[PDB]
RNA sequence: AACGACUCUCGGCAACGGAUAUCUCGGCUCUCGCAUCGAUGAAGAACGUAGCGAAAUGCGAUACUUGGUGUGAAUUGCAG
RNA sequence: UUCACCAAGUGUUGGAUUGUUCACCCACCAAUAGGGAACGUGAGCUGGGUUUAGACCGUCGUGAGACAGGUUAGUUUUACC
RNA sequence: UGUCUACUAUCCAGCGAAACCACAGCCAAGGGAACGGGCUUGGCAGAAUCAGCGGGGAAAGAAGACCCUGUUGAGCUUGAC
RNA sequence: CCAACUCAGAACUGGUACGGACAAGGGGAAUCCGACUGUUUAAUUAAAACAAAGCAUUGCGAUGGUCCCAACGGAUGUUU
RNA sequence: GUCUCCAAGGUGAACAGCCUCUGGUCGAUGGAACAAUGUAGGCAAGGGAAGUCGGCAAAAUGGAUCCGUAACUUCGGGAAA
RNA sequence: GAUGAGUAGGAGGGCGCGGCGGUCGCUGCAAAACCUUGGGCGCGAGCCUGGGCGGAGCGGCCGUCGGUGCAGAUCUUGGUGGUAGUAGCAAAUAUUCAAAUGAGAACUUUGAAGGCCGAAGAGGGGAAAGGUUCCAUGUGAACGGCACUUGCACAUGGGUUAGUCGAUCCUAAGGGUCGGGGGAACCCCGACAGAUAGCGCGUCGCGCGUACUCCGAAAGGGAAUCGGGUUAAAAUUCCU
RNA sequence: GCAAAUCGUUCGUCUGACUUGGGUAUAGGGGCGAAAGACUAAUCGAACCGUCUAGUAGCUGGUUCCCUCCGAAGUUUCCC
RNA sequence: CCCGUCUUGAAACACGGACCAAGGAGUCUGACAUGUGUGCGAGUCAACGGGCGAGUAAACCCGUAAGGCGUAAGGAAGCUG
RNA sequence: ACUGGCGAGAGACCGAUAGCGAACAAGUACCGCGAGGGAAAGAUGAAAAGGACUUUGAAAAGAGAGUCAAAGAGUGCUUGA
């Protein structure tokens, strides 16, 4: 019975979705996340798993701001000023 | 487009051919080697009685494990024979557009015989079937193309 | 089941609009390789995982 | 012991398959320059967003973009 | 009845006890001779024994465990070439 | 031992795998890695094909678990270090 | 005046058939082991193995017995 | 393999089995033959375990009413003896 | 003039592949690769050439360099055979007739008949789990291990309405924590080392005040909805 | 194979040490065990995942072009 | 007689091998050693670095008491040579 | 000092089973409760000029014709073992 008819059972949900990494990985009993350890204030990483920490490393995303900052770098982060009008 | 043989007499000569046709293979030959060199006349009668069952198609090369029949000792002696009316309905379509090919040719149908039939391989197609202890094998089939030419009988 | 949160609702509604074939004028763009859509998802041969 | 079938064999053509050849907006290696994430809410995750789009790319209800400046007549698969 | 010759054509059995081979007894019979064929024969069977893992006894060992000692329960796969 | 019913097998339409495969596949003796389908000497030997069959292919399944070897382990024990 | 269905008996009757299908203990005389009910090697062992009530022994009066813990502390203990 | 609610009539002790109403359904690829071997279900003269390691398997018993019921016993049972 | 065996092993001289430094050439008047029952050279590794295909690159020679030569490794990846039209389609009692539709019907639909589930159901719902499989229309292929006009497939569109049904609230086993105590730190204990939370009544004041206003049940506890009607698909939610 | 444990008949128990859903606690030399070294997601006499790691192997297997020349040893001593 | 392989011994009833394509195994580096080629020679070495330079990762130049190896050995050492 | 980030140059390097796992909607599809695991997949032509129309077929499609230097380049289409 140990094979088919176990498998019949599978009705109790160990992992729901993580609130914070968005993989269903988050131990509902433990209220821990397997993936990103939330709600941890650190994420999980490890040093033997390459892979695993260049699949969620920065650059993976979106980069919604840091995508800028080099070319308010190259302005030197200059505000407060505008173009002067076309002539 | 190009047919493996090319009638002696392009002019007085008609054709017609399917590809990847989903009718086996081994099937469709024996159908087709029965056939060659056999008046168009005589070829449609003689595929109509075997979608009749009163005359039986020789299986002479993919043959291991065919019964034995009455009906195809005339052509093999020894009996293995079968009524593939899968096999001959494709070939008995493709019959019938090389015969209307010959019309807008303004050929002599009546004197139509087949000079050209073969039968190829065509690429096979993927199903899987489920086997004990938990194993998938392979489930394919085996379609075909065909391919022949109508030539007049030359006085 | 019936009784469902309000997220998952929303992640199946998503998942169903992914769920549809890729427009035919993608098809006729210049320099276009888009053959089909090869995400495409069928309830019951892949199942969503959550 | 002809003919024909079958088997094997050789050649022409036709199939099957994707090797070979020629390619390459990719990879790999070396060298150089620069020093710039975040509670002023980052990286990451989610959802939404186009006249016709699912993805990728972009964007945030001002949503494949607003504004300024430069360039100086297109965009384009279709429509308008 | 015994010894010996040609001779393997025909036959050489039913049972109690034992997993047995072997043996032993009862009974019948003309007779109840001996052997081979990968100690014929398990994709022919059977699985009683032997020979995994459970368990008991005796002896042995400080012990884990051991015993050509006894005991009981223990999956016998495939042919279409 | 016989016989009866159903479902198979069997025949047909359609559909349609896999294990396995050095090359292959009739025997006797001989010799030989001491038990040959191939070699030596003989018996012989006639297209193609159907249903069955379990003698053989020292058939298939698995880099023998038994035993031994290795200056390989591991579980367990104790008067081993 | 209105009542439901249990029991008992008698006559007659059929080719002795009648719990007519269905349903539904074989029985007896003994030996071994375990008292019994219970439990066990999911996918080769259900047993004589485990447990069991009963019986006996041992430690301990809280500054304690037994045990967990890196440390701090904790289980037995809402206990005696 | 996977928790739970509703539950008709007849037979009968009975949500036993067998048949029926409401509701559901004829979904399991079909056709033709009726060999061997098989799987499942049966029956059998006379004998009755001679079979076999072993009564394995099967057969026999079976409901109810009345009568009757031993050894042994922890006196409760044994007993539907 | 003599002489010729060779596994393990050694060495020499050569063949072939891809670059680099040079040099000499070839090519759309057809390079590479590939094909050939064309021909020739070398003991051999190989080389040269005819014809064909192909349609844009390539070769010889000297030197020099290297991820440089395969039949095997139960070798790797991909492809392909024989086996073979073979094994096989066989549990759950069962189908038949007529007509319609369609290119095509043993398998779709209607009607009639004959059977089955037999209320611990093959009936009518729900919890988990799934996630559009729900409904309508249409359909080339593929798929539904025969077939299909068929559909849980494919395409287009449509569909889930609540003060009263639930979640929400409460607490259970337990979980997560402040302070404190540990700990290099990740972390451990968990109201146990502590100026609790605040509440009540007047109108800012008085009174009270034992360290968690936390999480933890779609079967525990618990404010309140009933008929009748309505859709292709929703209702104790829409209409009355 | 319908099935990496199912099917048929036959069997054990069936008001209790009974059966079962959900919630919750215990995690790898650890858990849990009416004890079979059982069970801990088809994995258990020490799970699973990544890494150290291309772990080491006196042992098995394989080890890719041509001719030409020379051409063996299974014996000595020492060595867990 | 079937190749490859281990073997005293293989056509073996020893193992791998159904078939084809492509991929597929003594390499790089440090130290040392013998041999050979080349340069210079009691010397030799442009090596860290500097000066530059094909507008330049090359080539060319630089060793002034630098350093390495060699030019002197023996001894545990003090030392002698 | 610098195998990350951003920008830049270069190479006796690889040339789609190679080179990063990824030349392409690649850390994607897919698998696992989870930690994690993790592919395959590039080439029509100079230009779509991507095959009007006739005829047969239910349709797919065939036959003839048309475009092109070439369909012996016909939407996984260069070459095609
Ligand atoms: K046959
Ligand atoms: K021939
Ligand atoms: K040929
Ligand atoms: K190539
Ligand atoms: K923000
Ligand atoms: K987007
Ligand atoms: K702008
Ligand atoms: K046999
Ligand atoms: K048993
Ligand atoms: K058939
Ligand atoms: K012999
Ligand atoms: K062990
Ligand atoms: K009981
Ligand atoms: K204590
Ligand atoms: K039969
Ligand atoms: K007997
Ligand atoms: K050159
Ligand atoms: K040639
Ligand atoms: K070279
Ligand atoms: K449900
Ligand atoms: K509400
Ligand atoms: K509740
Ligand atoms: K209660
Ligand atoms: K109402
Ligand atoms: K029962
Ligand atoms: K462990
Ligand atoms: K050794
Ligand atoms: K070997
Ligand atoms: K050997
Ligand atoms: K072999
Ligand atoms: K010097
Ligand atoms: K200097
Ligand atoms: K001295
Ligand atoms: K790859
Ligand atoms: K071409
Ligand atoms: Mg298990
Ligand atoms: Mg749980
Ligand atoms: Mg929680
Ligand atoms: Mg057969
Ligand atoms: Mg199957
Ligand atoms: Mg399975
Ligand atoms: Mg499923
Ligand atoms: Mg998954
Ligand atoms: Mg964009
Ligand atoms: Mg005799
Ligand atoms: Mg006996
Ligand atoms: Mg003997
Ligand atoms: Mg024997
Ligand atoms: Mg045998
Ligand atoms: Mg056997
Ligand atoms: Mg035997
Ligand atoms: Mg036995
Ligand atoms: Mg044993
Ligand atoms: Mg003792
Ligand atoms: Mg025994
Ligand atoms: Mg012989
Ligand atoms: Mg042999
Ligand atoms: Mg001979
Ligand atoms: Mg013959
Ligand atoms: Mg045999
Ligand atoms: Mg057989
Ligand atoms: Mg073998
Ligand atoms: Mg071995
Ligand atoms: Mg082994
Ligand atoms: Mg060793
Ligand atoms: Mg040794
Ligand atoms: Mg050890
Ligand atoms: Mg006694
Ligand atoms: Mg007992
Ligand atoms: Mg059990
Ligand atoms: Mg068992
Ligand atoms: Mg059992
Ligand atoms: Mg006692
Ligand atoms: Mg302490
Ligand atoms: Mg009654
Ligand atoms: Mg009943
Ligand atoms: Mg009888
Ligand atoms: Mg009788
Ligand atoms: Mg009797
Ligand atoms: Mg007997
Ligand atoms: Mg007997
Ligand atoms: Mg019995
Ligand atoms: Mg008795
Ligand atoms: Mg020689
Ligand atoms: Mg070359
Ligand atoms: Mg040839
Ligand atoms: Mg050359
Ligand atoms: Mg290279
Ligand atoms: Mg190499
Ligand atoms: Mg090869
Ligand atoms: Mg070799
Ligand atoms: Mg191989
Ligand atoms: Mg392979
Ligand atoms: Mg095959
Ligand atoms: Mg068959
Ligand atoms: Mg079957
Ligand atoms: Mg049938
Ligand atoms: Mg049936
Ligand atoms: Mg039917
Ligand atoms: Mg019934
Ligand atoms: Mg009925
Ligand atoms: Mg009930
Ligand atoms: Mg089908
Ligand atoms: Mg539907
Ligand atoms: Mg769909
Ligand atoms: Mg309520
Ligand atoms: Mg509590
Ligand atoms: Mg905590
Ligand atoms: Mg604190
Ligand atoms: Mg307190
Ligand atoms: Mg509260
Ligand atoms: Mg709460
Ligand atoms: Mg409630
Ligand atoms: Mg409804
Ligand atoms: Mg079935
Ligand atoms: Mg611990
Ligand atoms: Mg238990
Ligand atoms: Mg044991
Ligand atoms: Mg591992
Ligand atoms: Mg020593
Ligand atoms: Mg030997
Ligand atoms: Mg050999
Ligand atoms: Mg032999
Ligand atoms: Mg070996
Ligand atoms: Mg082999
Ligand atoms: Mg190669
Ligand atoms: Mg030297
Ligand atoms: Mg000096
Ligand atoms: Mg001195
Ligand atoms: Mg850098
Ligand atoms: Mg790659
Ligand atoms: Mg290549
Ligand atoms: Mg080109
Ligand atoms: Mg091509
Ligand atoms: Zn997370």
């Amino acid at each position: 019975g140990k094979g088919t008819g176990s498998f019949g059972k599978r009705r109790n949900k160990t992992h729901t979705l993580c609130v914070r990494c968005g993989r269903r990985s988050f131990h509902l009993q433990k209220s821990r996340c397997s993936a990103c350890a939330y709600p941890a204030a650190r994420l999980r990483s490890y040093n033997w798993s390459v892979k695993a920490i260049r699949r969620k490393t920065t650059g993976t995303g979106r980069m919604r701001y840091l995508r800028n900052v080099p070319r308010r770098f190259k302005t030197n982060f200059r505000e407060g000023t505008e173009a002067a009008p076309r002539k | 487009v190009k047919y493996s043989r090319e009638p002696d007499n392009p002019t007085k000569s008609c054709k017609s051919r399917g590809s990847s046709l989903r009718v086996h293979f081994k099937n469709t030959r024996e159908t087709a080697h029965a056939l060659r060199k056999m008046p168009l006349d005589k070829a449609k009668s003689y595929l109509e009685d075997v979608l009749a069952h009163k005359q039986a198609i020789p299986f002479t090369r993919f043959c291991r494990g065919v019964g034995r029949t009455a009906q195809a000792k005339n052509r093999h002696s020894n009996g293995q024979g079968r009524w593939p009316v899968k096999s001959a309905g494709f070939i008995l379509d493709l019959l019938k557009n090389a015969e209307s090919n010959a019309e807008v040719k303004g050929l002599d149908v009546d004197s139509l015989y087949i000079s050209h039939i073969q039968v190829n391989e065509a690429q096979k197609q993927r199903r899987r079937t489920y086997r004990a202890h938990g194993r998938i094998n392979p489930y394919m089939s085996h379609p075909c193309h065909i391919e022949l030419i109508l030539s007049e009988k030359e006085e | 089941p019936s009784h469902k949160s309000f997220m998952i609702k929303k992640k199946l509604a998503k998942k169903q609009r992914q769920n549809r074939p890729i427009p035919y004028w993608i098809r006729m763009r210049t320099d276009n390789t888009i053959r089909y859509n090869a995400k495409r998802r069928h309830w019951r041969r892949t199942k969503l995982g959550f």
